């Protein structure tokens, strides 16, 4: 209640930066979430942990507003250019997200559903998409297998849009 | 019948107004062309005998900006603001 | 008195410029739907000049 | 039931109650896309619950 | 256009004169873009005035 043309701006300088990079590298985003984590008190009380839980709704409804290439990036170049910034995700959401934007050892529709968007985006703008799909997905067993437990329980829901 | 048709064009006159500013220009030229139907719709734009609130609004902002373009001949307005100040159980 | 108009939601065009972006992205020759709603909600008007 | 209770407490009980389930599976009732669109831009930003 | 023209009169000569232009000059007082950002996520979409 006060910001909803502030967050156009935002919109507005987040596609140009998009394209900007269209003309590998890790977004700044990212950084910021943290820099702002690591300035929290690290200390275990309820104070902190209710506002470490505060600033990630808030950066999910940050990303879920922001378009679905922030994540993925968009046009994966080859496979030796491969998983640059998914890295920096998945940090985030074994890290932190996990704990507080989770529900019953899995996440929320709403990131899950924009990740997958995201993911089909940039894969289908490539070539060899199901392979590219596969390779990422068989990673995801590695680095941030949440995104996978997520997508068991919001399946219902992406099947029809995936397809 | 030219009453209540009337008001839903002042009515569509005043929100494109609000979405833009400087005076919705098909009435304009209803003004100086259609002078019948421009009193017959400017009844209308005068019916507020009604509170007028202490800061200006929509209905007195599209009046105010029909005055400075010099229609509304001053009898008319001052009969808007004169109007204005208002067993068996 | 029908005294202006009122505005309701500044969210739901947010929630439109969303889809914009992703299906923009999904295309990138063929031509956008908005220009055909435009032209049917033209037509369905009055042609008059009241 | 008609509980003279506390509204939140109404309106849950009511939506638990089956019948009123039955009565939503029979679709002139369901809300659409489109009749929910109709009603969320009724709405302000000006006064809110959410 | 807006409310009284002496209140829209006062800003401009106030704006106009020389001392203000001499003090905006040395400045904590210059507005930083992150000033600016506090006021403008202060006020609402709800009484604009714009």
């Amino acid at each position: 209640t006060g910001n909803e043309d502030i967050i156009s701006r935002l919109q507005e300088m987040v596609a140009d930066l998009e394209l900007q990079q269209d003309l590998s590298q890790e977004h700044f985003l990212f950084e910021i979430f943290r820099r702002r984590l690591q300035a929290l008190t690290s200390g275990w009380s309820v104070a902190a942990s209710l506002q470490r839980q505060r600033e990630l709704l808030m950066y999910k409804r940050i990303l879920l507003r922001l378009p679905s290439s922030v994540l993925c990036g968009s046009s994966f170049q080859a496979e030796q250019p491969i998983t640059a910034r998914c890295e920096q995700f998945f940090h985030l959401v074994n890290s932190e997200m996990r704990n507080f934007c989770s529900h019953g050892g899995a996440l929320t529709q709403d990131i899950t559903a924009h990740f997958f968007r995201g993911l089909l985006n940039a894969c289908l703008r490539s070539r060899d998409p199901s392979l590219m799909v596969d390779f990422i997905l068989a990673k995801c067993q590695t680095k941030c297998p949440l995104i996978l437990t997520s997508a068991l329980v919001w399946w219902p829901s992406l099947e029809p849009v995936l397809l | 019948e030219p009453h209540s048709q009337a008001l839903q064009d002042v009515e569509k006159a005043i929100m494109v107004f609000e979405h833009t500013g400087n005076i919705p220009v098909t009435v304009m030229e209803a003004s100086i062309f259609r002078r019948p139907y421009y009193v017959s719709h400017f009844l209308p734009a005068l019916l507020t005998p009604r509170v007028l609130p202490k800061v200006p609004d929509s209905r007195v902002a599209f009046i105010e900006s029909l005055k400075r373009a010099d229609k509304i001949p001053p009898s008319l307005y001052s009969t808007y603001c004169q109007a204005c100040s208002a067993e068996p159980l | 008195l029908v005294f202006g108009g009122r505005t309701g939601n500044e969210d739901i065009i947010s929630r439109l410029q969303e889809m914009v972006a992703d299906l923009e992205l999904q295309q990138d020759s063929q031509e956008h739907f908005l220009f055909e709603i435009f032209r049917r909600r033209l037509q369905a008007l009055t042609s008059g000049w009241s | 039931h008609l509980p003279s209770a506390d509204w939140q407490r109404a309106a849950l009980s009511l939506w638990t109650h089956r019948t009123f389930r039955e009565v939503l599976k029979e679709e002139d009732v369901h809300l659409t896309y489109q009749d929910w669109l109709h009603l969320e831009l009724e709405i302000q930003p000006e006064a809110d619950a959410l």
